């Protein structure tokens, strides 16, 4: 009965949802028509689809997701393509004009028009739930809809729903490359809201996944389709403890306790291993100790930050497939021995493990090889303070001459909120200094 | 390679495979060894490097998998393996 | 004639209990359907200890399986022996504990234990003369320890003079699989000190070391580990069901083992374990079995007995054998290990003999040791708890739900008092 | 179980390494495709390939070797030819620009950019090694990459790996014929870091192979393929104690102690016997007592130095084939009775022996013949006092007028390093004087 | 009733012990499968000395095999008689020693001897009344010599009143196969003087000379050499297992041989050893067997008996024979060799007789000499040791592992003291 609702907002939230729902259809054996195959035996013992799909009496499955955006040029590609009959017509909500890289247009002027329409779907989707486990929100910080409309949707959702753990899967802006000029503005104004109304918030950036696709998957020229399949593996690995039985199961509330030591620090890092191509998988010996050591490497991190600068607070390892429980515990005790990997002194017990039985599924003819074992790591580090001290340098330097301001205050927000959001972020990096010091 | 996951081993690129608009399409003398060679062939949009040799089938799962030959603790505790001497044919 | 009611809480407890029910159904000759498929009358002679009769001669176990998450319930029910339990004995919640002692003991443990005590009472007044209760759990979780110790408290309040036996999976130094493990361990031990008649500590480091160095397996599955646990679990209580030369039930072991009302934590053991390829090089004889019993590699708790002194030792032999080979062997080991047994208790060792061996094996033994070496485990738990509590990590998940900050200090003081009692009685002379 | 990792650096390393791995695959039965062949012995249970090949569940074996070079012309030969199946795609590390025979370029500018990548390969191959014995580094004293890059390769290797053995297989600069002009500069700077970062370093030069190939093999035009075939026979003779059982087993740490009398004198000399042409053997068959005399002949020595000028310190002889321990005893007692061969008075136990059972193997298209028993000699003599005596006379004649210095000082290193490394070798030539005298 | 626990140390010791176990397996009639296939019922009367009974009537040896490299254990386990040993008695390391006494005593031996004593204590406590221990080793290597002395020290300090035998292949002058051989030999004899009840010296010089001259093999293989050693090892301890007219067990010989507590290095020797060629024509006696026993060319050690005076002589006979022909032969050989025997100890020769010979031989011999001829062996070891030690050759490997300089001088002082004691008791 345990089951989740995935809310895709923004342009990059929708395009990830195309690759996430493609993976869930193939993993559970559901056609793009929305039906189980006809050339099938009666079988039995098939209740793994209840987490993500709802059975209709005729035999159809409807996904538990709402595809919301303020422009119709990215949703109409879903209403016409291959999966045009998998989704409900009202689960794909379109705006009228886009936010145009504004936090003010995404929050005050335009986004207030459709939020009564958006939340009506969520109450309708949650009313079908016998037992609800939490939420999952996909967005991007640099955008207008991913930053503006995600802020007010989460503020209104925390009022109605008391203590349901809501997750964030955010594309944090890259340290070097950027597709927008007003990107430091929309990232600062997002993080002020999301410290209060988010139980957890995972971090990725496009620059770190570009380096992975070149040195591991051997793709010289990547595409946004190739990145959204790497992100979709982590979401299918985090949730895989809920659907399929395993030796050690970790629910969504179980790794809220084991990753958040203080109420103001809930920013982990996502790492998936092994990701290799078919040319290299034919040579390598993928033991349990090899895929565990592959997550601690600084090149495999999906955020451009160096973990050698900081210390690990706590770690969460979620294995899949035919992994024996001993080779987990022999590999961890080797990692604790090495002096380069550093742990804080107030958390001696830093690892939590969870074993599943169903091996990972890939897309046929895709980039990733077929391997029957994997591991997904959600590690909490103090090294993220360097990833925010760089962003506040871009915000402070841009705001000193008061550039790009009259587009924001011309829609309804006040000038004081720019300094209010900055003064909170200066307190957040002091929170990492006071926890990193040793007693 | 042919035997492991016998359904069609994945074969390298050849002349009959190349269609119009592909980045590897060339003018002039064309063979198969040029598309197999790494320094001549080019990468394509949203696809990895070409194989340059033969790989096993689509449904082949890579890596070293160890299958235990034991019987486990039911065989370790549930019986005592007493030695049984073999009688010989009387020469 | 004397009935034991079995209790499963949490994932670890549920799996261990399922394997234990498999083991004793195998010993008593019960098919997975529920009928009787046996070869002797001695199997049906004493069967009311664990099984209740039904219509048409179908035997059902006397166990209650409770959890806060129905996934483990489905996993147990869809197993090999999952069709023997009463469906009314499956008590499940709808919201998980999330490895939180407060969630297990105050928030979600308030609404379930009404139904849990209703079920266990309806089973408890159906026996003729109840011997006591058995509970299997793990101290490192939120449901096993949290709701488990609450069940300990309520059952101990309801039935004042009974036997309360718990099999607890204590945490380990290097196989620590949770980050709130010292918190849950201290908060469960503080309740288990004063509310439990007998506690047996089982450690996964010792289980892995047995599966690696003695048995030499290649894939040590949790099924195999639960079989190791269930062997000792069903060997402790064999004199209540099978007749023998010298009988010793649970109250006999309790009276002959615990000297003071706080020192009731034991280290278990098993004695005939050898690898598959070294079976035929060894003979099942009482001296070899006693040497393998007193060897330190078969302890199921990762505490070296060479680092302390033994208070009391109990051993339950199974199999037809002599009595000089028991008494003389124990006298020889006690006379030879002069520096490891205490000097203010003469005759530190107790034996019991049962006439029916385990199936397929000639002789067997079960070892129960009370030692001052469990203070090492308690000390390594306490220092981790102190290191977390000084900086107050992971405490908002506890204190946002109705737990004060004085309870942690009180529990730490109680556990340090227990460690001080162990050290006091270890360093004591005439 | 017992096994080692081989690292090939420079053009001299890779071209030698091509001859070694074609010898090892045929010796163990592994095809160039990388698989054990058809119609093999069922249930053989062989682990002789475990020393140099890693098993994979698909049936493939991958060598434990790293090919390192700074220019792509020599590595792309391996990636294109018939051995492109056997090697891992990432074990073949390729740079962009070559060092142009500068120790300064191979140590300060070009070698500092790929050293982070090479050492990462060493860790991933040593991770599988449950028990590791040592490393095999192939280099030469002539070129810059064999001078500069090998200097800081084993510098970082000695810090990270503490007491693991490391053997240098170096091509000594021939006394008369040579290719480079700044070759005397490289060898002085090469060995300055070798006196305190190498556990052992074996000594073979190019010119003495030419006279052996001209006279013993009756080859009028030897080629660099033929020279590397003689090198691979010596290296496969050392490792034959690891892979195959024998009467006397000599480990890698066995003769590491038994050949080095002082921490500064670690330059043994190799000698193989018999090395005969294909035509001569069929009519005549050899013996143990005659192949021992072929080791001590200065004509058959593999180094252009006269052993009669100096005195022996210790000898390490390895016998392979149909050799009995009695005939070894008779051969050694014959040697010590002779007057030409002289040993120092403080080493009465002058010898060391090793017997193995598997004879040397042949290759299709090779130059050697099928010989029943063969002997490889490792010796430590004072006869190499003349070897560095003349390269020191080549160093100062270049350096008296300060020629070819401005290229080296322009790439990072100062002027005093030439004079600092000079006085170290003026001390080493005096060290043979203080040791070789009889007390 | 009186048990001996066997311990193989190093590659040489392991091969010697494997050959010994094969030899006594054919002596007691045990197939390599494990069961009993014999003819005489007298073979099962005394079998508990070396074998343990299992269920189903299998017998397993009381042997422990220790080294630092698993290749020797794999080679022994894949041998002909390699399936009779227990599978838990093999304890092995993963790294080599490299003929380093400092590695085999200080750095690497400190991890394994805990498990080795853990096994040895179980074997020695499973018995009824233990007689003692045998350990086979060679005095040239780091794996053999250093770990053997440490094991001997641990076992001696754990069991104070027992009997300890060390069968040592002593290094030879001209068959040098190791360059640190005098260093290892001196450092090992320094511990073997003060910690061992009996040490038996075996010389490769004398082994090769015997195999060339009186056996006349073209190829004297190490298998045949270990066979000739195993004949002496099986002949020494036959009074424990077989009944005889005169009995002389381990302590019987130990008290009778050693005059002063520092003189326990013995020269073995075997007598009915004959060339492979002519079995049919003749049969043995006692004067012929005594002559071939006391021939100096049949000594198994590279020390000429004629370059010194015998302290004590032991002769163990096997077969059916009278005892006047034994006593008369001892008397007349002592009367014949007046100078070669000491003056102040009359009747220097002790004898014993067992009824059952080795298989295929009517009569059999065993000789044990305690003489003053081993002083030249210790002198020739000490000269090479001090010649290397004067210039400090090969010393940095030993001294960089945590062992000082003065211990070599302590060992040299001990060796000079021992060779002074030999001359002191030779001339009196
Ligand atoms: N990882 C990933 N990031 C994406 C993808 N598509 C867009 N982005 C990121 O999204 C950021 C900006 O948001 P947009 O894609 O323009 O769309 P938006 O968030 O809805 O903002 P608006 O278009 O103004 O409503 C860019 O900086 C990209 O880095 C994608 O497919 N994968
Ligand atoms: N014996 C032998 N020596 C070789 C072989 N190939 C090259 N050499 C030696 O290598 C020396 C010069 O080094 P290079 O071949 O240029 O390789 P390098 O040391 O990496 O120098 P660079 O290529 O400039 O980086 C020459 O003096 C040769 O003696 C070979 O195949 N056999
Ligand atoms: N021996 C054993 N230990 C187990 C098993 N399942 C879980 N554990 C241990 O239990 C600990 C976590 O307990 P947990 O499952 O969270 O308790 P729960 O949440 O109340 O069910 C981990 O450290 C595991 O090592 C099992 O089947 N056997
Ligand atoms: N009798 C005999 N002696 C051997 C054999 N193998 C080696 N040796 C001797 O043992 C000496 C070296 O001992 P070593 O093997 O290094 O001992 P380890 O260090 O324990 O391996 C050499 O001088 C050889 O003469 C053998 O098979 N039989
Ligand atoms: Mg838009
Ligand atoms: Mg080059």
């Amino acid at each position: 009965m345990r089951e989740c609702i995935s809310i895709h907002v923004g342009q990059a939230g929708v395009q990830i949802g195309n690759a996430c729902w493609e993976l869930y259809c193939l993993e559970h054996g559901i056609q793009p028509d929305g039906q189980m195959p006809s050339d099938k035996t009666i079988g039995g013992g098939d209740d793994s689809f209840n987490t993500f799909f709802s059975e209709t009496g005729a035999g159809k499955h409807v996904p538990r997701a709402v595809f919301v955006d303020l422009e119709p040029t990215v949703i109409d590609e879903v209403r016409t393509g291959t999966y045009r009959q998998l989704f409900h017509p009202e689960q794909l909500i379109t705006g009228k004009e886009d936010a145009a890289n504004n936090y003010a247009r995404g929050h005050y002027t335009i986004g207030k028009e459709i939020i009564d329409l958006v939340l009506d779907r969520i109450r309708k989707l949650a009313d079908q739930c016998t037992g609800l486990q939490g939420f999952l929100v996909f967005h991007s910080f640099g955008g207008g809809t991913g930053s503006g409309f995600t802020s007010l949707l989460m503020e209104r959702l925390s009022v109605d729903y008391g203590k349901k753990s809501k997750l964030e899967f955010s594309i944090y802006p890259a340290p070097q490359v950027s597709t927008a000029v007003v990107e430091p503005y929309n990232s600062i104004l997002t993080t002020h809201t999301t410290l209060e109304h988010s139980d957890c918030a995972f971090m990725v950036d496009n620059e770190a996944i570009y380096d992975i696709c070149r040195r591991n998957l051997d793709i010289e020229r990547p595409t946004y389709t190739n990145l959204n399949r790497l992100i979709g593996q982590i979401v299918s690995s985090i949730t895989a403890s809920l659907r399929f039985d395993g030796a050690l199961n970790v629910d969504l509330t179980e790794f809220q306790t084991n990753l958040v030591p203080y109420p103001r620090i809930h920013f982990p890092l996502a790492t998936y291993a092994p990701v290799i191509s078919a040319e290299k998988a034919y040579h390598e010996q993928l033991s349990v100790a090899e895929i565990t050591n592959a997550c601690f490497e600084p090149a495999n991190q999906m955020v451009k930050c160096d973990p050698r600068h900081g210390k690990y607070m706590a770690c969460c390892l979620l294995y899949r497939g035919d992994v024996v429980p001993k080779d987990v515990n022999a590999a961890i005790a080797t990692i604790k021995t090495k002096r380069t990997i550093q742990f804080v002194d107030w958390c001696p017990t830093g690892f939590k493990v969870g074993i599943n039985y169903q091996p990972p599924t890939v897309v046929p003819g895709g980039d990733l090889a077929k391997v029957q074992r994997a591991v997904c790591m959600l590690s909490n580090t103090t090294a993220i303070a360097e990833a925010w001290a760089r962003l506040d340098h871009k915000f402070d330097l841009m705001y000193a001459k008061r550039a790009f301001v009259h587009w924001y205050v011309g829609e309804g927000m006040e000038e004081g909120e720019f300094s209010e959001a900055r003064e909170d972020m200066a307190a957040l990096e002091k929170d990492y200094e006071e926890v990193g010091v040793d007693s | 390679t042919v035997s492991q996951v016998c359904p069609p081993p994945r074969r390298p690129l050849t002349v009959a495979d190349i269609r119009s608009g592909m980045e590897n399409e060339r003018l002039g003398v064309v063979r198969d060894s040029m598309f197999q060679n790494p320094l001549i062939v080019k990468a394509e949009l949203g696809k990895p490097r070409e194989r340059s040799y033969s790989l096993p089938g689509i449904n082949f799962n890579y890596g070293l998998y160890i299958r235990g030959l034991d019987g486990g603790v039911p065989e370790a505790i549930g019986r005592w393996n007493v030695f049984k001497q073999q009688p010989t044919c009387p020469h | 004639m004397r009935e034991i009611v079995h209790l499963q809480a949490g994932q670890c407890g549920n799996q261990i209990g399922a394997k234990f029910w498999e083991v004793i159904s195998d010993e008593h000759g019960i098919d997975p359907t529920g009928t009787y498929h046996g070869d002797s009358d001695l199997q049906l002679e004493r069967i009311n200890v664990y099984y209740n009769e039904a219509t048409g001669g179908k035997y059902v176990p006397r166990a209650v399986l409770v959890d806060l998450e129905p996934g483990t319930m489905d996993s147990v029910r869809s197993g090999p022996f999952g069709q023997i339990f009463r469906p009314d004995n499956f008590v499940f919640g709808q919201s998980g504990a999330g490895n939180n002692w407060a969630k297990g003991h105050y928030t979600e443990g308030a609404e379930l234990v009404d139904s849990v005590l209703d079920v266990v009472r309806k089973e408890a007044e159906s026996c003729d003369c109840l011997q006591g209760f058995q509970l299997t759990h793990s101290l490192g979780g939120g449901t096993g320890s949290g709701m488990g110790t609450l069940l300990i408290s309520k059952i101990r309040e309801e039935y004042p003079d009974r036997i309360m036996n718990t099999f607890s999976v204590v945490p380990s130094p290097k196989v620590s699989d949770t980050v709130v493990e010292p918190y849950n361990a201290t908060l469960s031990v503080h309740q288990l000190v004063e509310n439990t008649d007998e506690t047996y500590c089982i450690d996964n480091e010792a289980l892995y070391d047995i599966c690696f160095r003695t048995l030499k397996l290649t894939t040590p599955t949790y099924g195999d580990l639960n079989h190791l646990v269930s062997a000792t679990m069903s060997g402790v209580t064999t004199c209540l069901r099978f007749p023998g030369q010298l009988n010793a039930d649970l109250r006999k072991l309790a009276v002959n083992m615990v000297p003071f009302p706080r020192l009731h934590f034991f280290m278990p053991g098993f004695a005939p374990l050898t690898s598959r390829g070294s079976q035929q090089y060894r003979a099942l004889t009482v001296p070899e079995l006693t040497q393998q019993m007193f060897d330190a590699k078969n302890m199921m708790a990762a505490c070296d007995p060479r680092h302390g002194r033994y208070l009391t030792v109990a051993a339950v032999f199974r199999g037809r054998m002599s009595m000089k080979e028991v008494d003389e062997q124990m006298l020889n080991v006690q006379n030879k290990n002069s520096s490891y047994f205490v000097e203010w208790i003469p005759n530190n060792v107790k034996t019991a003999v049962c006439d029916i061996p385990p199936r397929g094996l000639k002789m067997s033994a079960t070892f129960i040791g009370n030692s001052t070496a469990i203070q090492e485990l308690f000390k390594r738990i306490s220092e981790q708890f102190t290191a977390m509590f000084r900086r107050k990590a992971f405490l908002h998940w506890y204190t946002g739900e109705g737990m004060d900050e004085m309870e942690f200090t009180e529990a730490e003081s109680n556990m340090n008092d227990l460690v001080s009692e162990y050290q006091q009685y270890q360093d004591a002379t005439a």
